[PDB]
């Protein structure tokens, strides 16, 4: 099978600025005089979209902003200029010989001024309380760079086990983060407790960002 | 599907499965081609882009001039037709006065119209090429704009293309005479000829019929030249309509039935000369003796009442008891004991006699059996060649089960000292009558 | 032009699972179909093609046995069946064709993609959700959360005050946890809005048969 | 066999001139094709019947099979002869003699696809209809033959394709010397 190498496996890059991204080939994707490679972007929870298509031919509705190199293992993906929108992950794909293959992908993110996050705490709902359980949401929203630290604790003394931690993917509109914390205790131990604390240690600031409630 | 029934007694076989498709009249429709003729061309010079136009204008302005000079056993039983008169009777309607300006007018406006002729028959029509309204609206313009060096390369062999068919037309009918059969793919494309049958006055049946088997309908029709008055090339295309379908039909094989003793003259023979094909059509049965001329395709057989007899539906009992006082099966007598074989649709017929080498052959297996002297049958089931002397015959192939009817050969009823050895058409009765005739005339005299 | 892939699938391991594809706004004779797996956190893998017009087919060798492609020209439907599942299997399978093109080549690029059937293999029966209204603590913004917790399988879908509020919304991708999911979400509206407003958290989960309202209610 | 490619309905809007013999040879291609997808579905008298094309046709039924093909097309895909055995049993020789796949789906349909069908070398259409050309002149003559065509004219068989096939057949050298000297009156029989 031929295998296609993507590289960067992931780049940042500041909006208005020129980008590429490489495909190289393990055998030549060449017949005649075209080159069956093609550039996909796929943002999560969405099929790709084709962008380009052959070598360096543009798929209609595709904006101009995209354009596409290369002849025989070395192809070329440049996006100028980027723009907020074009946070995604990018595959290439031969289609010369059979079976088709895909490159391992190039994730694109957008590099933007630091943000530090909105934090909100929400102690167990009513129903919860009644269903037996217990779980405390932590929203860490609208941050930047995604690398950020978050600890539990509960009177005062840091506590792991139980913590679940979504992050969502880069916002295509401000290229922020936001991440759900989520403490799940029993409610026979909730109730024996009094105070919930949520810290969030993040580049832009050297002390943490505290949110807590107190038991009422 | 087909099956098929070996009589041992007569030394013939006959195939049951197939089913009708019988040409039994004829439809006339006319083509015309529009084509215009040009006055000459002032295009002087040798420039390579120009010297191109001017030879194709020059191979199609002559190609209507050449046009021009142009317009100015039991077969004996059957009968003789005259295969294109309809037709030709259409095409001679033609020549009367403005009937090409009917026809031109009808087809101004779309490419198929009905038009009722002098004579009151309404015939469609077909404008299949437009070689006037090219030329003179698109071509022509193109060359005036251009100054005859044409910048785009196209457009000349765009025009090439379209002189393509005209070309091959008047090359066709040059060699022809004006009449052709089958009717080429310049005269009718094939998308052409499946949109006559749409429009054709016959049941959706009739038109899925030769929608499927446009190739069997192309070798059944007639290409009959016309005129070219005015504008207008116009010739006739005779198609088969087939107006006896689906009823069921058997093909009879027959092969010659001898006695079996090895001295080399004495031997007497007997041949059932009835071979063909055979189909019921309204009460009767129509049987075609040459079935080398009937065209078979999968299980359904395309025949031509042309070459047909009518006969009584007694024939059939020919095949169950040769000696039925209903109907005089036809036989033939010899002393040539000749060894042949007859491969049927299921298996074959061999006639070994003398000393000839015959056996039956598998693919795998080598020989697998060695016949006696005399008529006999084979399956095509795990045979697959015959070989009778020097004689290698394949076998059908085709898939269905045959069954054998065992029977004392009719042939060893007759004692060789009274019997008719010159009979080409007798019959049983007949027979009957010489042997009688020549047995009470010997026997008389001592 | 629409291609519209049936839904979410839970298959026991061992057994087999037939997805289909339905072509709208054109007819799936005059094209080629592809189908593509995608793994979580994997890459693109060709499943094979098929020309729908005689079910011609070729597969990649890998899935040769997996994967059996066909279709259907009088419902303009192509399927994928998969057979004896493991949890490898467990993926996002694509339906896709090119349309927008010229001409249509079994070779060209593939334009149009069907929206995915996430395909999960597992013995785990299926769970309802319990749906959690997430009211703040008891600024001029204010923040407000719904909390999905143990479910399976997936997908569930939320959405606020009925799809009308989605500015301001962040949900969450589901996890795991102790053999079921877990998903949140939260919206944020000024807060003259809320609780002047009524906001209300809407779940449905199609593999349950459930679908409740939640109202996020002041402390 | 020959490789074809099916060529699918093209959407070429336009009445450019190189436009319209694009179009025009890719319909005229398209038109054979399903022309041909339509064919799949004094002492004389003592001589004897035989059936000529039994053998032929017996050989030409076991292809009819579901994917009798796929035998013959994996086994013709490194090399242009082979031999493959059929369903039935019967191992017969096969040849590739042309492949017109390779030009239309690799070389021609990209080159419509990224010109939006607006061709900018004329070349390339000559050069389509010369590729096209034999495959239209093959289904000419089974078209006007109902299937069947003897003598095997230079379309159905080239003269080095048919001196190739002599080669391989299983004879003695005065057998090959034979028919290699008298080609023309090998293809009357
Ligand atoms: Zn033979
Ligand atoms: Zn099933
Ligand atoms: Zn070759």
């Amino acid at each position: 099978d031929i295998v296609l190498t993507q590289s960067p496996a992931s780049l940042a890059v500041s909006l208005g600025q020129r980008t590429t991204i490489s495909c190289r080939a393990s055998e030549s994707v060449d017949s005649f005089d075209n080159s069956f490679i093609h550039w996909y972007q796929q943002k999560p929870g969405q099929p790709p979209k084709l962008l380009i298509f052959l070598a360096s031919s543009l798929e209609s509705g595709v904006p101009a902003r995209f354009s596409g190199s290369g002849s025989r293992t070395d192809f070329t993906l440049t996006i100028d200029p980027v723009e907020a929108d074009d946070a995604a992950t990018y595959y290439c794909q031969q289609s010369n010989e059979d079976p088709f293959t895909f490159g391992s992908g190039t994730k694109l993110e957008i590099k933007r001024a630091d943000a530090a996050p909105t934090v909100s705490i929400f102690p167990p709902s009513s129903e919860q309380l009644t269903s037996g359980g217990a779980s405390v949401v932590c929203f860490l929203n609208n941050f930047y760079p995604k690398d950020i630290n978050v600890k539990w604790k509960i009177d005062g003394s840091e506590r792991q086990n139980g913590v679940l931690n979504s992050w969502t993917d880069q916002d295509s509109k401000d290229s922020t983060y936001s991440m759900s914390s989520t403490l799940t205790l029993t409610k026979d131990e909730y109730e024996r407790h009094n105070s919930y604390t949520c810290e969030a240690t993040h580049k832009t600031s050297t002390s943490p960002i505290v949110k807590s409630f107190n038991r009422n | 599907n087909i099956t098929e029934e070996f009589y041992q007694s007569t030394c013939s076989a006959v195939s049951k499965g197939y089913l009708s498709a019988l040409r039994t009249g004829w439809y006339t429709s006319v083509i015309t081609i529009e084509l215009s003729n040009i006055k000459e061309n002032k295009c002087n010079g040798t420039d390579a882009k120009v010297k191109l136009i001017k030879q194709e204008l020059d191979k199609y302005k002559n190609a209507v001039t050449e046009l021009q000079l142009l317009m100015q056993f039991l077969g004996f039983l059957l009968g003789v037709g005259s295969a294109i008169a309809s037709g030709v009777a259409v095409s001679k309607v033609l020549h009367l006065e403005g009937e090409v300006n009917k026809i031109k007018s009808a087809l101004l406006s779309t490419n198929k119209a009905v038009v009722s002729l002098s004579n009151g028959v309404s015939v469609l029509t077909s404008k299949v090429l437009d070689l006037k309204n090219y030329i003179d609206k698109q071509l022509l313009p193109i060359v005036n704009k251009q100054s005859c060096s044409i910048s785009n390369i196209e457009t000349v062999i765009e025009f090439q293309q379209k002189n393509n068919r005209l070309l091959e037309i008047t090359r066709e009918f040059s060699v022809n005479a004006g009449v052709t059969t089958p009717v080429s793919t310049y005269m009718l494309t094939n998308s052409e000829l499946l949109s006559l049958i749409n429009d054709m006055p016959i049941t959706n049946d009739q038109k899925k019929l030769m929608s499927n088997n446009v190739q069997i309908v192309r070798q059944q029709s007639y290409s009959i030249m016309s005129i070219i008055k005015e504008e207008v090339l116009a010739y006739v295309v005779q198609l088969p309509l087939y107006g006896v379908i689906d009823t069921p039909c058997w093909k009879l094989h027959t092969s010659p039935l001898c006695t079996t003793n090895t001295k080399e003259g004495s031997n007497i023979c007997l041949t059932r000369t009835d071979r063909g094909w055979y189909c019921d059509n309204a009460g009767s049965v129509s049987f075609f003796p040459q079935a080398e001329t009937c065209k078979v395709q999968s299980n359904r057989v395309f025949c031509d009442t042309m070459n047909s007899l009518t006969l009584p539906s007694e024939v059939n009992l020919c095949n169950v008891d040769i000696f039925n006082p209903k109907y005089d099966c036809k036989i033939m007598t010899s002393k040539t004991d000749v060894s042949s074989s007859v491969i049927t649709s299921l298996g074959a017929i061999v006639s070994c006699y003398g000393k000839t080498k015959c056996t039956a052959s598998n693919k795998n297996r080598g020989i697998i059996k060695t016949f006696s002297n005399g008529c006999d049958y084979v399956s095509n089931k795990g045979v697959d060649t015959v070989s009778v002397g020097n004689t290698l015959y394949y076998v059908n192939k085709q898939e269905g089960k045959s069954l054998y009817v065992k029977g004392e050969p009719i042939i060893n009823f007759y004692d060789p000292l009274v019997f008719p050895s010159d009979e080409f058409d007798a019959s049983i009765s007949q027979v009957n009558e010489k042997i009688n005739q020549s047995l009470a005339f010997i026997r008389k005299s001592d | 032009v629409q291609l519209q892939q049936s839904g979410a699938e839970l298959v026991k391991p061992g057994a087999s699972v037939k997805l289909s594809c339905t072509a709208s706004g054109f007819n799936i004779k005059d094209t080629f179909f592809h189908w593509v797996k995608q793994r979580p956190e994997q890459g693109l893998e060709w499943i094979g093609r098929i020309d729908p017009a005689d079910g011609h087919t070729k597969y990649d060798p890998k899935f040769q046995g997996k994967a059996t492609i066909t279709a259907d020209t009088s419902s303009n439907t192509a399927f994928l069946q998969l057979s004896s599942l493991t949890s490898v299997d467990t993926a996002v399978y694509y339906c896709a064709t090119t349309i927008t093109a010229v001409v249509p080549t079994p070779y060209n690029a593939m334009d149009y993609w069907g929206q995915g059937t996430s395909v999960t293999v597992s013995s785990a029966s299926t769970t309802a959700p319990s749906v959690y209204p997430l009211a703040p603590v008891c600024g001029s913004s204010v923040t407000l959360g719904c909390l999905v917790k143990g479910y399976f399988p997936e997908p569930v879908t939320l959405t606020w005050n009925s799809g009308s509020l989605s500015s301001g919304v962040h949900t969450f991708p589901a996890l795991l946890q102790s053999g079921l999911y877990t998903l949140s979400s939260s919206v944020t509206v000024t807060s003259n809005t809320w609780p002047s407003q009524t906001i209300t958290c809407n779940v449905a989960h199609p593999a349950s048969s459930t679908k409740v309202d939640k109202k996020i209610e002041p402390r």
